[PDB]
RNA sequence: AAACUUUCAACAACGGAUCUCUUGGUUCUGGCAUCGAUGAAGAACGCAGCGAAAUGCGAUAAGUAAUGUGAAUUGCAGAAUUCCGUGAAUCAUCGAAUCUUUGAACGCACAUUGCGCCCGCCGGUAUUCCGGCGGGCAUGCCUGUUCGAGCGUCAU
RNA sequence: GUGAGCCCGGGUCGAACGGCCUCUAGUGCAGAUCUUGGUGGUAGUAGCAAAUACUUCAAUGAGAACUUGAAGGACCGAAGUGGGGAAAGGUUCCAUGUGAACAGCGGUUGGACAUGGGUUAGUCGAUCCUAAGCCAUAGGGAAGUUCCGUUUCAAAGGGGCAC
RNA sequence: GAGACCGAUAGCGCACAAGUAGAGUGAUCGAAAGAUGAAAAGCACUUUGAAAAGAGGGUUAAAUAGCACGUGAAAUUGUUG
RNA sequence: GGGCGAGGCUCCUUCUGAGUUCCCUGGAACGGGACGCCACAGAGGGUGAGAGCCCCGUAUAGUUGGAAGCCAAGCCUGUGU
């Protein structure tokens, strides 16, 4: 599906001293919050070059 | 209160002098019906209601 | 006891059905007090009393509606609950007569030159 | 508060009636997967949000 | 090989239908063969099993045990046969579930609905054999 | 309970003057008097006529409000309107 | 004092319960629902929130009348009873 | 010469339904033939000459016969479309051939 | 059967007791990696904490 | 020498990878046209003998009628079914009904289970008082009816 | 076998899998302050030190510093560590019972867990009134969602009498 | 109705009481989580413990399958050599 | 201009072939071996392990019962205001 991996609200936390610059799921109160998104190396992300 | 006293009169031939009502924490209504001094509430509970 | 079948109900009239409904409601009202006072096999009886009350009310409503449909059989305007439901658009649709009405010129042309049955030799 | 509207009290009544553990006979049914009340509420843990 | 477009050979859909079938479908699913004597008497191969039938177990560890059907547990897709039981830890008797396709019916529980079922199945069988012959 | 207001119950609800009855029925005076004679609506006398109408005099005619309500359903009203 | 000390002054309510949609999104001073847009006649929805549309779209609730429509269509919106059926 | 500078992926039309659409068209043709039997499935068309100097060497089927052609053949214009003849009132006969 | 039901009710609590929840109504998911502690830099002007 | 640290092995832990499974997704194809003032979609509150949820349902409330099938349901309890039958069932179908408070939402309102108006019926001593029950009362516009207004144009 | 690897033995295990020739790809990891999950050393370590303070006997109990009764010693010191309310919470209130989990120790105790019970009004509030303010109507804008308007450039209705 | 698609970190966010639990004043954000066994046959009875449990002794084809449950890798740990 | 209409089609309904034969392993044959049978059916699924013949279904013509429509070979009649 063309929307797979992209039905999430996520933004990078920027260059810093602690964590990598992958976009992370915003909000709070759940396990998904702060987790990496949209990447082909990310769990529950979008695959590289999705099949058409 | 008027409906409660009419229903008591229709169901059990019960005459009341006053009826107090409250709404319980679980959402059902509780009614205290004080009977006329001639009748006996213990007799009514023993015979009509079976509350012994 | 406490189980009333619909087969005997379908032959009664309104007065007997109302009288039966009054009895069933009375026994259910007493049986609820007996339930909250003690536990037994009378919970089956309260369940059958509830279903019998439902059956009597259903039969009464059906007989009333049958009588009302017979009363409104030959009338132009009917109650809305007695009118057919279908859908809203189906109700708003043009009737078949109005949809099949044609002009007089079209009727003359169709009368004298309709689509013919024919075959072509090979 | 002690002062409350009827609508608010009705919602509180429904919450009070929902607040319970599951009956123990639920676990003995054929093919049961319910082990506890996963929607159990406590007055110190999660707000009703009214 | 299936031909008709309304027939599906999907394993997923077939297993979903089998394990979520309602009770009236599960009755037909829980069919059992008749014995040789009953087959030659009624011209019927199989029938849905029911409580009160007498069966003989022909598969499993309880083979060659006979008894009346005491329960048709359609929720578990299993029947209970009298004296085909085991002991629990405490020694109390618990029935052992037998699938109906592992038994053979030796004596039918006969009532007029069952005779109607047998008669219409038999009549269909002879009609089909006569038409194909 | 909520406090009742004065003049909202009792004889004020029980009686109606001829003017109020005519305006309630939306009739002319001859039609109203004709209908009252034909249906047996009789004049009534309240104990205190000021409680019913503060401008009422000794020659004010009163009727029962329930009688005028009963007159509202008389089929002769539509006959009057059809003839007009 | 803009953090922990200031959070102690939070005891009012911007939003109450909406009568139409049930959420705690009815602005108590504007009398306008942030979620469904009550008391406007239309239900509030936007194409930039596919998730919010799918949270409240048809089928997410009970479908009390609409779920019976395909069966009535399949049988042709018929009326009456089966021939020889018991009844009045 | 690659025109892929718009959002072209939104408007890609694949044609996996080509055999299914052929089957649907053949079923519709069979239904139309069964409904129209014993009449032919199509209407009679005239012979016309293609326009322009590129294609005027070749003749093909036209839309419908002219009113002058129907008159010279003795077929009335109201009878003609009811016996399988197509009629075109726009076309004229500029030449006798 | 009552003993079996009670044992099943007690055995349903093992994962939540290992997670050390205060009953089944304790379903709080805490922030293990808060953004205010794991993002941004400490500049020379105003800081976010003391 | 032991202990300690490290290395190698066996067993036991920790943890949930691997393998096998799949009533689920994903994509393609084929068929169909059917929401709502005759009150929809959505929301709230309730309903089971023993349920919090999911499911089903609406005070006729895990359901009524009708049709079909033909002996279950099942976790416990309690009852079955005249089994040669107006008939079990958390069955299937579904044309007859019921369908709380709401919501386009419609007497006026609603952060209130607030306040009304009209017409009937019933009950309590009741011409006056009190109570219950039933049916109604939104807006824009169309067609018609009836009641009107204006030296606006006239006739007499 | 140079090698990536291949094959066999032993143990464990429980339902499928492999060789060869072609076809096909979401096909080969040590790194990306990766992604998710799990686990170490640090380490039985840093601490568990504001709010003056605890002690004796008996009972309960498997077990008592933090349970109870009695006996003492102290503190709040009426701008209270007291007696009641508004907001907010929603059963935390009361009785009985209790394994684990929680109460950064301990627990026989508990706002924890389990089963029940508890909130009674003509006179107390709401309900009524208007305040700052907000929204319909007439009417005028605006492609439109809608905007202004709240007394207006509105036929915006009450009463009485009558042979 | 199907597939040279995916096989529980994959495939829809969701194979499960998933747009749920949870978070946010709000608009909105949004998970984790499948598998005992053919059949519960889910351990009678004895014994030690306050209990949880332990040991015998059965059940099973197998408990080297004990509702922490198919298989049970590595990191890391205990004992033994 | 009217009215019949044989017949056909569409949709629900009743019904359909053949091993649980003997031996071995196994807790359980649905495994191995032998002897058969059905097949317009050897698609799929279930049943205590790989089942055409144990069960549901699968193929094919038809065959019970019912309702509403549509098409249609032909056949009766009025005749020109
Ligand atoms: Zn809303």
């Amino acid at each position: 599906s063309e929307k797979a991996g992209h039905q999430t609200s996520a933004e990078s936390w920027g260059t810093g001293r602690a964590v990598a610059r992958i976009p992370r799921v915003s909000g709070g109160g759940t396990h998904r919050a702060g987790q990496g998104a949209f990447g082909n190396m990310c769990r529950s992300g979008r695959m590289f070059a999705p099949t058409k | 209160k008027a409906q409660i006293k009419q229903a008591l009169k229709k169901l059990y031939d019960i005459d009341t002098v006053k009826i107090n009502t409250l709404i319980r924490p679980d959402g059902t209504k509780k009614a205290f019906a004080r009977l006329t001094p001639d009748v006996d509430a213990l007799d009514i509970a023993a015979t009509k209601l079976g509350l012994v | 006891n406490g189980k009333v079948k619909a087969g005997q109900l379908w032959s009664k009239n309104k007065e007997e059905l109302t009288k039966i409904l009054g009895e069933l409601k009375t026994e259910l009202s007493q049986l609820r007090i007996q339930k909250i006072s003690s536990s037994g096999a009378k919970l089956n009886k309260i369940h059958d009393l509830r279903k019998s009350i439902a059956r009597v009310l259903t039969v009464i409503n059906a007989k009333q509606r049958a009588q009302l449909r017979l009363f409104y059989k030959n009338k132009k305007y009917l109650p809305l609950d007695l009118r057919p439901k279908l859908t809203r658009a189906l109700r708003r649709r043009l009737s078949k007569e109005d949809a099949s009405r044609v002009l007089e010129k079209t009727k003359k042309r169709l009368t004298h030159f309709p689509q013919r049955k024919y075959a072509v030799k090979a | 508060p002690s002062h409350k509207t009827f609508r608010i009290k009705q919602k509180l009544a429904k919450a009070q009636k929902q607040n319970r553990p599951i009956p123990q006979w639920i676990r003995l049914r054929t093919g049961n997967t319910i082990r506890y009340n996963a929607k159990r509420r406590h007055w110190r843990k999660t707000r009703l949000g009214l | 090989m299936k031909v008709r477009p309304t027939v599906s050979s999907s394993r997923r859909k077939a297993r979903k239908a089998h394990f979520s079938a309602p009770s009236s479908v599960r009755r037909v699913i829980m069919s059992a063969p008749l014995s040789k004597e009953l087959r030659e008497k009624y011209n019927v191969r199989s029938i849905p099993i029911r409580k009160g039938d007498e069966v003989q177990i022909v598969r499993g560890a309880h083979k060659d045990k006979e008894g009346k059907v005491t329960s048709v547990y359609r929720l578990k897709y299993v029947i209970h046969v009298e004296r085909v039981t085991r002991e629990k830890a405490t020694g109390q008797t618990v029935p052992i579930g037998i699938h109906p396709s592992n038994v053979v019916i030796t004596k039918l529980h006969l009532d007029k609905d069952r005779e109607n079922i047998l008669a219409r199945i038999k009549a269909g069988r002879e009609q089909v054999a006569k038409a194909k012959g | 309970g909520k406090a009742k207001k004065k003049g909202k119950s009792g004889a004020a609800r029980n009686y109606m003057t001829r003017t109020q009855a005519v305006k309630k029925l939306q009739l002319s005076l001859p039609d109203f008097r004709k209908l009252c004679i034909w249906k047996g609506i009789y004049p009534r006398e309240p104990r205190d006529r000021r409680k019913v109408n503060k401008s009422a005099t000794a020659s004010t005619t009163f009727y029962y409000t329930k009688d005028i309500q009963y007159l509202l359903h008389e089929p002769l009203l539509q006959k009057f309107r059809e003839q007009k | 004092t803009k953090g922990t000390s200031s959070f102690g002054k939070r005891h009012n309510k911007t939003h109450g319960l909406c009568r139409r949609c049930g959420r705690r999104s009815l602005h108590n001073q504007k009398k306008v629902c942030a979620s469904c847009g009550y008391p406007a006649a239309k239900t509030r929805k936007y194409n930039w929130s596919e998730k919010a549309k799918r949270r409240k779209v048809t089928g997410t609730g009970r479908m009390r009348y609409l779920s019976t429509v395909p069966r009535r269509f399949k049988n042709g919106f018929r009326t009456g009873v089966p021939k020889g059926a018991r009844g009045p | 010469n690659n025109h892929f500078r718009k959002h072209w992926q939104r408007r890609v039309r694949c044609h996996f339904d080509q055999p299914g659409k052929k089957v649907t068209r053949r079923l519709a043709r069979r239904a139309k033939a069964a409904a129209l039997a014993p009449r032919p499935v199509d209407k009679l068309r005239p012979i016309v000459r293609c326009p322009t100097v590129k294609y005027n060497r070749r003749t093909r089927l036209g839309r419908g016969f002219t009113l002058e052609e129907l008159k010279a053949a003795g077929i009335p214009r109201l009878l003609a479309p009811t016996i399988g003849i197509a009629v075109d009132h726009r076309r004229k006969n500029l030449s006798e051939e | 059967l009552r003993s079996k039901a009670e044992r099943q009710a007690k055995l349903a609590q093992r994962k939540m007791n290992r997670m050390a929840r205060q009953g089944e109504a304790d379903r709080h998911i805490h922030a293990s990696m808060p953004k205010h502690l794991f993002s941004g830099k400490r500049t020379i002007g105003k800081t976010d904490r003391r």
